[PDB]
DNA sequence: ATACAACCTACTACCTC
RNA sequence: UGAGGUAGUAGGUUGUAUAG
DNA sequence: ATACAACCTACTACCTC
RNA sequence: UGAGGUAGUAGGUUGUAUAG
């Protein structure tokens, strides 16, 4: 018998200083933080494929309920939840015509057909933003599903539809947001099956993503996207500590290049003066030789770690009082020593590794149902194991499917304090704005690291990216 | 307060020497130590064991003329405290070769009991016979079960750790056959089958076939053990280690 | 005695397909033709001027009245005329250290105090664009008054106060206009006397903008220059013909490379498909050597002619039906041979001349008021003279302030209709979305291309500019 | 129906013939033809003038010899008309040979008459001394006034043109002076008291004076003449060409 | 390179909407 | 450069014509 | 280059919010 | 890629140990 804490879960900011857990309940009666007055909207595809994002966008004025509202609320409709006029009267349209979606997709190689996809999509939308007077927030682009099909990494295109860019990756979302960098555009991609999915049937005559059960959370994470892509501030941590930056890094493979080439994306988040919350990318991509090493060289680490500390000292004025670097790899001694050369005495360094392997599964003595979700193991004053996927009352389930595995937390290095460490990436697990979800099963600075790196590994020629999350989620 | 059953198996004892005997020219290089009754590991010109001397004698005939002075001999206890550390063998690798000693002792101990292999991408799982076990229905939950024309079965995957305790990991997989005896060659088809096996296994419908399973894998009513030799046998505990927590919640 | 013509006042279109001569009335009572749901204002400056802004966009916030509202209309407020909510509450705020200001500012060199200034509002705006996720429309730029002083060419620092990049423009607005065009940011450049004018006073006391009278007008320009900036539509044109383009052409100095130059802007007026109308820069600037040719060669011609007809045929669909080539200088037979190559056999094109260097001056008999505007005497079916300054009654007086002067209109190439195209000249200088007058005395396909060139004349590493004309006006 | 005031001067005749007389050696290169005079200009070896051949007698004694015989006279109806076009001279720059002529013979009648010139960028302008004229007030409009310590006179400046009509263009000025005879050297000052005068000047405060100072200018009750010549005159009218337009409007 | 006429832009100053 | 208008400076080019 | 353990990413498939 | 979760494949690296 071994002792099994829990940490209380963690409370978001919401409108007019308010609190709650469930993101999906706190924007539903408290609204978002900040006041868009309206999100000016240009959806660019073809003309068939218009009439869904417009029948669609109707579908989510109105107020949507799902199956079981005790275990994923009902949506109350954009306006009465974003306060924020999300119209389809407005939108800027730009026409991709049948003929030319089919003349590049019927293409024996994968990678030119994808490259030139991606720019029948891009260079519209920038001839849009630049040579055109109407104001768009995001750029919501509609792909047909045959694209889908054949657009992306291991695609056999079939022999009897063959009618006819390598520095790029094979896959369309990545390629496509990693080329609109340099103008800064808000896009939101949709299959045609993601959006209006009735007339979409299989020979059974039901459809193929059937999603009669849960309009209502499909239209709460697509308006939270469309939200937060246009300027908005959904939610805010509310338990977060002065002068704690925390900053978390992903590695992730290159293939364009001879040897993956390990790019390493950070993801800095911290406390501003005031009250409000910074959470931005920290994207200097500093990539790593040799094939498997997954460790920042002293010089990288060095410019990482200084960036940060710049960042965070350019809005705050002064430098962190404690960091706590986070990592889906463990951190070896040389990457270590290069980040406190570069740290001031005063900032206290802490790295922690976030696994999902160990083998490691509660089952509980009776009931069909897994662990609640917050319990933590403490091993040792080192390292955890902290159940971010679980059970929780208010959603009236678990999270998982089946039973969960717990995640890792080890505190490589530095010295901290392990029950704080699991509060803070208990935290953490929160603010995911790409997904309306309860919670995340991990850490957001790890996931939005890996969408940044995942993006910026698809194009070579990236200079300074953008640190807003909004142009890549 | 409520009590939670993990998939971690106790490892309840260990022989007392972790042995490294000189075999050197005894043992030919050009031999895999797999085929030896008892799990070793050829560490340096020493074979690393928790055997005697002379048990690989039917596969190492000119091992008979061995000197036992020559062994090495280590308190596992040290081992697995932390104490022992010198030039000879680290803490760091001397605890990693008692990691793959109980692998395979376990992969042996499994195939010693008659139970139909599949391998995975990296492990492999011990899954159980149409007709091994009466009704195919070990205790009172059942292990092996009919799914359309699948024979779906439950298989297990052990791996041994020392980090937080010395304790046995196990993972519960579920395994698809076309006729009860012969494994379905299609990975996608296997996969898809084990989803749609899983979609319906809820918290007791798989801890109930992993206890089965452990039980069954059982030689006591407290534990089973692993045979580290002709005299030595690591006992770990078929009762899995149990949390507690203080926090709970009701339908 | 010698005929004198008079073309009737072109008309305007505003919501709801009404329409009105004057823009300030036709806003002031009907509206803009679309729907701003808002305008998120970004404002870069310093801390004392923040309070500027902020004061003055309360000001225009509530209906404001000027002297004489025969002459011209008072204010009826922003959200009542544009029906678009621009507060001062969701402004993301800059600020500019007055230390950092000074420091770059005491300089001996003019061009390199420019240049730094610049900079050191270009970098937080592009920051703020990049690294940031609040949505911004338009950034309003205050600057100092002692900076208008000293940042101009042929601005002598006065010496007592001397403390302390030739290839751009010695001015600010030029420059900083220029070096924002790759990140396409609508700017607004904002003295602050032009601001809040009250505490500036003179010696003798008096504000020295003093602006007592014209409050009403002056919010209405820059609640105009707002809405245009965000992605307003204020009015459109109900007089243009289908299948017209028009064109207009400039040329300005470059004084960075050695010879001038001699770059040529162009800006395109058309009807689109239904009944909108477009209005662009054609903007890809052929530069021409020699100091005072002002003449376009073959090949620039043909790029430029060719590059207009394309822009037309890709958003209606076939070539204009006939082509009217504005421009300050008269067309030499070389670039007119070109512009016909290029142009098909269906389209017809006239080029015409605009100056208002001709010393004619009507003075009527009695009465201490000039002449009516729109009065154009024919002087030959390819000549003719056009008051496009004069009195109109509804703004109670002559938009001179002397005598003016008329605008000499000569068909120097092709054939057209001498009277329709005193139509059309008149139509044009209605659409002036820079300043809410009533008409403007020069044609707005010459002014827009003029701005067009002074903005492009400033930097040198310019590449594909926008054809938007917020991105410059 | 509404009247309105032009400032065109219809030229309402011209000499009969524009001659070219073949000087060549008679007048010397090294000689400029504006101390001449009545108006020429040298096109090739060709004098170009409205006067007669021996009009030049003063300045050039060495003409005495001339032949009447060599002039190539051209009669100017054709040369307005358009005409005249050949190879010694094409219709272009003959009329602008005239137009020439006829500034100079401007410049030259302004001299004539007396009255204080003050140069601009380009052109020149003529304004009238305090004291030239009765109390500085010409028909019932005055021309020379007061403005604190800077007595400002009404100047015209004159342009002769072809393209419209033949007509000469008059273009209205104030300056400014600080003693009433020696002009102000400052550029700045001048431009600042001119839009300081032109504040409070509406359309009749400018077309009176424009009128005023023409009515000075003239020589009979219709017209005033230019001296092309011993014997030849252009009259250029008084009266500005009037133009009617058909909507006016009032107060 | 000088003179002219008929055509060109860049810049400063004041006044007014 | 919130704007538009009207001045006055400064320089330039083309077309001729005669001379270096 | 072979064996192991303890650590790593990229990809496809199904299920669920 | 509207999302999150859980599988199963595939490859890799480090640390040792003995051999080419």
């Amino acid at each position: 018998m071994k002792e099994l804490i829990y940490i209380e879960e963690p409370k978001i900011l919401f409108a007019h200083g308010q609190k709650c857990t469930d993101a999906r309940d706190g924007l539903a009666l408290f609204g978002p933080l900040n006041n868009l007055y309206g999100i000016k909207s240009g959806v660019i595809g073809t003309k068939q494929g218009l009439k869904i994002f417009r029948d669609y966008l109707d579908h989510i004025q109105k107020p949507i309920y799902n199956s079981n509202s005790i275990t994923r609320p009902m949506f109350p409709g954009f306006e009465a939840v974003f306060d924020c006029k999300w119209e389809s009267t407005g939108i800027t349209f730009k026409e991709v015509t049948n003929e030319d979606i089919g003349k590049f997709l019927y293409n024996s190689s994968t990678h030119k057909r994808t490259y030139d996809l991606v720019s029948l999509f891009i260079d519209k939308i920038i001839s849009a933003n630049k040579n055109e007077d109407e104001n768009v927030d995001v750029w919501f682009v509609i792909v047909p599903d045959e694209i889908y099909k054949y657009c992306r990494p291991n695609s056999v295109l079939p022999k009897e539809m063959v009618q006819t860019t390598y520095n790029y990756d094979a896959q369309f979302h990545d390629q496509f947001k990693a080329r609109l960098l340099k103008h800064t555009i808000p896009t939101q991609i949709f299959r045609e099956s993601t959006l209006a999915w009735r007339d979409f049937k299989n020979a059974f005559g039901l459809p193929i993503r059937d999603f009669s059960k849960i309009e209502g959370h499909l239209a709460w994470t697509i308006s939270t996207a469309a939200f937060y892509k246009a300027g908005g501030k959904p939610w805010k941590l509310s338990d977060v500590r002065n002068g704690v930056c925390y900053l978390g890094l992903v590695y992730k493979k290159v293939e364009k290049s001879k040897n993956p080439r390990n790019a390493c994306c950070a993801a800095q988040m911290f406390l501003d003066n005031g009250d409000g919350t910074v959470f931005k990318g920290e994207v200097g991509p500093w990539y790593n030789p040799k094939n498997g090493q997954y460790h920042l060289e002293p010089k990288e680490a060095k410019a990482l770690l200084s960036q940060s500390l710049q960042s965070y000292k350019e809005q705050i004025g002064e430098y962190p009082k404690e960091v706590f670097i986070h990592a889906k790899t463990r951190f070896n001694h040389q990457e270590w020593d290069a980040f406190l050369e570069v740290t001031p005495k005063e900032t206290n360094l802490v790295g922690v590794t976030i696994s999902k392997t160990k083998p490691l599964k509660l089952y509980k003595t009776e009931g069909d149902y897994t662990i609640l979700r917050g319990n933590a193991y403490v091993v040792n004053e080192r390292s955890a194991f902290l159940w971010t996927v679980g059970y929780v009352p208010k959603i009236q389930t678990a999270l998982s499917m089946e039973v969960p595995n717990p995640l890792f937390i080890e505190i490589n290095k530095g010295e901290a304090d392990i029950k704080q460490v699991l509060k803070d990436i208990l935290s953490l697990t929160k603010l995911n704005y790409n997904a309306c979800i309860f919670a995340d099963g991990e850490p957001v600075t790890l996931r939005f690291a890996d969408k940044i790196g995942e993006i910026l590994t698809a194009s070579t020629d990236i200079k300074t990216p953008p640190l807003a999350f909004k142009y890549y989620i | 307060e409520e009590i939670y059953d993990s998939n971690w198996l106790s490892i309840l004892s260990f022989p007392e020497e972790l042995r490294f005997h000189e075999y050197n020219w005894m043992l030919p290089k050009r031999f895999d130590v797999r085929e030896l009754t008892f799990p070793a590991v050829r560490y340096k010109n020493y074979l690393c064991t928790f055997a005697w001397a002379y048990d690989f004698t039917y596969h190492l005939p000119k091992t008979e003329t061995y000197h036992k002075s020559k062994t090495i001999r280590i308190p596992t206890e040290e081992i697995l405290s932390g104490s022992y550390d010198s030039n000879f063998i680290r803490n760091a690798e001397c605890k990693r070769l008692i990691v793959q000693l109980l692998n395979k002792a376990f992969e042996l101990r499994m195939k010693d009991k008659e139970v139909q292999e599949y391998e995975m991408s990296n492990k492999t799982a011990y899954w159980l016979e149409k007709g091994k076990l009466e009704k195919d229905k070990f205790e009172k939950t059942m292990l092996v079960g009919k799914q359309k024309d699948k024979n779906w079965h439950f298989a297990i995957s052990g791996a041994s750790k020392l980090y937080p305790f010395p304790v046995l990991m196990i993972s519960s997989h579920i395994f698809f056959t076309a006729d009860g005896k012969k494994l379905i060659d299609s990975s996608s088809v296997q996969h898809s089958s084990r989803r749609r096996q899983g979609k319906n296994w809820w918290n007791n419908t798989w801890r109930t076939k992993l206890l089965a399973f452990i039980k069954y894998l059982s030689d006591d009513d407290t534990s089973f053990y692993l045979e580290m030799g002709s005299e030595e046998k690591v006992f770990v505990s078929n009762e899995p280690v149990k949390f507690k927590g203080n926090v709970s919640y009701n339908i």
